């Protein structure tokens, strides 16, 4: 045996022909990308979400090194926060909790407020209440 | 703003509502349908992947669903109540809906009309499907195979079985009203049962008892009107024939 | 025609109802699925039209719907109520369904039995163009909604569902709930301890029923199984050549040049596209199945939980009192508390009573006799009460009603 | 051609199954409410 | 006439070119079978149901001449019962409900 296949008949393992060592193949990191837009009427600032992707391999997704300077924002900046939904760029995590404006996933929501930036936060279920039962 | 109208009279109106419950349970043998008795075709079919494995799985899911549909609407009481031998319901006349023991099957008189309103005459595949079971002259007449793998599974609950549920439901409703559906059946005179049912409409009980005989005649005549609608050329079973 | 059965007892039955609410959210890319990292295949796929946009748009429509489905079912109240620390509900035992902070998760006990009883290379399929978007509301937050719903129900009953929450003792909340069944409040208070014990025992049997091997969560487990096989079948179709020389694009591009590889590569796209089209169409139909269930779940909580529903056999078997929602994987579990009548007794009844040549009818109840003396009693319970002019209303005379019986009606003010 | 014809029929059956199943659920609701009890829902268990 | 066709435009009747007689066509595949069994962890006993198949016609339909003995035992024996849903083999009918 030299090739190992999965249920989809895609080689998930291989043996190096030069040296008889078992070698593993796993598909390269990939995922969808979503954009959080408060609205062209409101502003043009946008936060991009890399769904279910580690933040450590975001800039390698594109050749930003030899691209327009506008595309360098993804290799630097403090607006890089990791979430269960994925890697969020263009928004800053805030300890406070507010009502959901733009749902994201995994219980966090994004909103635009005031210098001016988009905030990613855990959605507030509602006004805390404690019935005066007796 | 200072004038009101109040009824001085009433009419007991009975209306028929028809609702589909289950549809014909059909299963298809994909290998036969697409590659009937052809070994060469069967090999080519496998090259297309497990397409029809889903189709059989999908149709089978529908097939079991129909039995679940019938059960959840009819099999709501696990006690098969029987109507008492004496039909003394304060003048009410239920013979036309209760089962008829004289008939070989337990279907009530109205249920016989309903079964006669739906026909398979305007159907080629289905009508000839049934005749196979009645054919003995033909040699090796395997009609599960003659129709290119198209077969109609029988319902889990046969018509006689379903009729028992309705008879049980009618018996419980007649002799117990609503309690039997909310616990153990509670016997109660039918005159009292309707008096409570009137009390639920906002009309006191004395209305029913003061003219109980009049109400019974109205209901019996009302049941009679359904007979003419169903026993005549008028075909009101459009929601099932379709 | 003159016999009635009036229950002398009752049994508080706590039945459980299970309903799917949402299914796993999935998204599929044509390029990853049909033309995996292949320029030639991708360039040849765009000339098949806007099928792929329909595929992505349809699935996203489902995905957002699943998040929505949970909103109506659970996000019924915008106020998060908290049960008071003191568990004084007239002997009712709620500790085993309210959240218990003695665990890392803020779910409750009956809620935890459910999560362990649903079993979810599963991650391998996620790397073949298939992605599973996480739910908008996580399990911990959904459990907080149910806790808020419970805290309102125990503390405020149905008022919180009709506006501002109104704190009321649970003894009185149940007392009126009997009044809505047609059962006078005195029935509950005279045997409040008995009712609490039955309710406490009833909840316990639910734990034993779920804790055993009797897996009654068929509906929720079916949703996971149905989605799993659909995805498993979908990825499995990538191994079929659909009449092509091979089922892998990379080999074909390596052993054949474009001009004659176009025939082979096109064959796979049609087969793969059709299989993907089958998956979304089947998913769309399933979404309708869940959407109908989600609407039913939302309807049940609106009526069964937030109030008392007169609909028979809608909020549990028997006269429904009130329900408790419980979060479950990909669904919601209701604990309907129903008032089931118990042991009966024979009784001779007459429609009316004739005392001064005038028929007397019961204001609320039925006339019963246990053999020697006539009594007017509750319909759903047996507390015999003397016949009195204040307990009956006269209408007409005695020669019209059939079944009337002579009897003396005690006048409450004569002596 | 035959597979697509068979696939089309199966898909149509699923849609019809949902409509029948939706009707079946309504029938059970009417039986649960109209038959096993008295329903105050106007025009749900008759006319009047 | 030379041959006959059914609704699906498939041959269903034909005349012998030599004697010019009348004869029909009787396809024989027998793919319509079901398997009834409890959980494999519980038992290995299995009952087979043949939808809308006459019990007497099972041996002819199965083409016993090319079947393993494991299937032959399912064509005859004492545990053979006829039902409106078809022929059931491998299950013992019982009066009780
Ligand atoms: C590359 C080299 O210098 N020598 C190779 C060795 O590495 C390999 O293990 C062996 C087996 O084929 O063949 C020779
Ligand atoms: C889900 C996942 O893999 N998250 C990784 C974590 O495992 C790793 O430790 C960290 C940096 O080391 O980056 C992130
Ligand atoms: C700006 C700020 O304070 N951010 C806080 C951080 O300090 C804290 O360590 C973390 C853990 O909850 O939550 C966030
Ligand atoms: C609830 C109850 O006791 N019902 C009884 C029934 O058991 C008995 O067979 C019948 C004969 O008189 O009378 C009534
Ligand atoms: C249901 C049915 O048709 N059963 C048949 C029966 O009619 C026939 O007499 C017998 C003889 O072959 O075989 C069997
Ligand atoms: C073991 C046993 O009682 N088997 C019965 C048989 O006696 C009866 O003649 C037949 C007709 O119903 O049904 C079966
Ligand atoms: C009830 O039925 C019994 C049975 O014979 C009869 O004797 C009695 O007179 C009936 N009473 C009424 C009020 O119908
Ligand atoms: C079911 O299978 C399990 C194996 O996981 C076995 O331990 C158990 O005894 C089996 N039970 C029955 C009733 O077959």
């Amino acid at each position: 045996q030299q090739f190992g296949r999965d249920i989809a008949d895609t080689t998930d393992a291989v043996r190096d022909p030069q040296t008889l060592e078992i070698l593993d193949i796993t598909p390269c990191s990939f995922g969808g990308v979503s954009v959080i837009t408060p609205g062209t009427n409101t502003s043009n600032q946008v936060a991009v979400l890399y769904q279910d992707v580690n933040c450590t391999e975001v800039p390698v997704a594109i050749h930003a090194d030899q691209l327009t300077p506008t595309w360098r924002v993804y290799s630097t900046g403090s607006n890089v926060f990791q979430t269960r939904a994925g890697c969020l760029i263009g928004a800053e995590h805030v300890n406070n909790s507010y009502e959901c404006d733009i749902p994201i996933g995994a219980g966090i929501c994004a909103s635009y407020q005031t210098s001016q930036s988009i905030i990613a936060y855990t959605m507030s279920l509602g006004a805390e209440n404690s019935v005066a039962y007796s | 703003n200072n004038s009101i109208a109040i009824p001085t009279n009433f009419t007991i109106s009975v209306t028929t509502e028809i609702l589909p419950v289950s549809m014909t349970k059909t299963s298809v043998d994909c290998t036969m349908y697409i590659c009937g008795d052809s070994t060469e075709c069967s090999n080519l079919l496998l090259q297309y992947g497990s397409f029809c494995t889903q189709l059989n799985r999908a149709l089978t899911g529908i097939a079991v669903e129909q039995d679940k549909n019938t059960q959840e609407v009819f099999a709501q009481v696990k006690q098969i109540y029987k109507t008492p031998p004496i039909k003394d319901f304060g003048g009410f006349n239920f013979s036309q809906i209760l089962p008829d023991p004289s008939k070989p099957s337990k279907r009530s008189f109205i249920e016989d009309l309903l079964f006669n309103k739906v026909t398979l005459a305007d159907a080629g595949f289905i009508k000839q499907y049934g005749d196979c079971l009645g054919d003995i002259a033909a040699r090796d007449l395997i009609c599960a195979q003659k129709f290119n793998g198209l077969t109609v599974l029988p319902p889990l609950l046969t018509d006689e079985m379903i009729a028992q549920y309705t008879s049980a439901l009618l018996a419980g409703t007649i002799t117990s009203g609503w309690t039997f559906g909310a616990g153990a059946a509670l016997q109660i005179p039918f005159a009292m049962q309707m008096a409570y049912r009137f009390n639920g409409i906002g009309v006191t009980q004395n209305v029913l008892y003061e003219n109980q005989k009049l109400i019974a005649n109205q209901f019996n005549s009302a049941i009679g009107k359904i007979q003419d609608s169903l026993s005549s050329t008028a075909s009101a079973l459009g929601k099932l024939q379709d | 025609n003159n016999s009635i059965a009036i229950p002398t007892n009752f049994t508080i039955s706590v039945t459980t109802e299970i309903l799917p609410v949402s299914m796993t959210k999935t998204s599929v890319d044509c390029t990853m699925y049909i033309c995996g990292d292949s320029t030639e295949c991708s360039n040849l796929l765009l000339q098949y039209g806007s099928f792929c946009t329909q595929l992505n748009r349809a699935l996203t429509g489902i995905a957002v719907e699943q998040d929505k489905n949970t909103q109506e079912v659970f996000a019924q109240v915008k106020q998060i109520y908290k049960t008071p620390p003191i568990k004084d509900f007239g002997g009712f035992n709620f500790s085993q369904i309210l959240p218990d902070p003695s665990k890392p998760s803020k779910r409750s006990f009956i809620e935890d039995l459910l999560f362990n009883k649903v079993t979810l290379l599963i991650c391998a399929q996620k790397f073949n163009g298939l992605t599973v978007l996480p739910p908008l509301l996580t399990d911990e937050m959904i459990a907080q909604y149910t806790s808020a719903l419970l805290a309102g129900t125990i503390t405020s009953g149905w008022t919180f569902g009709a506006g501002a929450a109104l704190q009321i003792p649970f003894a009185m909340q149940m007392a009126y709930r009997f009044n809505g069944i047609g059962v006078t409040q005195n029935v509950l208070y005279e045997n409040q301890k008995l009712i609490a014990n039955q309710f406490n025992s009833a909840i316990g049997k639910i734990q034993d029923s779920l804790s055993s091997t009797a897996s009654a969560l068929g509906k929720l487990q079916d949703v996971v199984n149905q989605n799993a096989q659909a995805l498993n079948t979908l990825v499995k179709q990538l191994s079929s050549n659909f009449g092509a020389i091979s089922s892998v694009l990379n080999d074909i591009l390596s052993r054949l040049d474009p001009p004659e590889a176009e025939v082979q590569i096109d064959r796979l796209i049609t087969g793969r596209l059709q299989s993907l089209q089958t998956y979304v169409t089947q998913q769309l139909i399933r979404a309708a199945e869940i959407r109908a269930s989600a609407n039913l779940a939302a309807t049940k909580m609106s009526e069964c939980v937030l109030g008392q529903s007169k609909r028979v056999d809608f909020c549990g078997k028997g006269y429904h009192l009130m329900s408790f929602p419980q979060s479950a994987p990909h669904g919601v579990v209701f604990l309907h508390v129903t008032y089931v009548p118990a042991q009966e007794k024979n009784f001779t009844t007459a429609p009316a009573i004739c005392h001064d040549g005038k028929a007397h009818f019961p204001r609320e109840g039925v006339f019963v006799s246990n053999g020697t003396h006539w009594f007017v009693t509750q319909r759903n319970f047996y507390e015999p009460q003397i016949i009195t002019t204040d307990n009956t209303f006269v209408s007409g005379n005695c020669d019209v009603v059939i079944g009337i019986v002579n009897n003396t009606v005690y006048d409450p003010l004569q002596p």
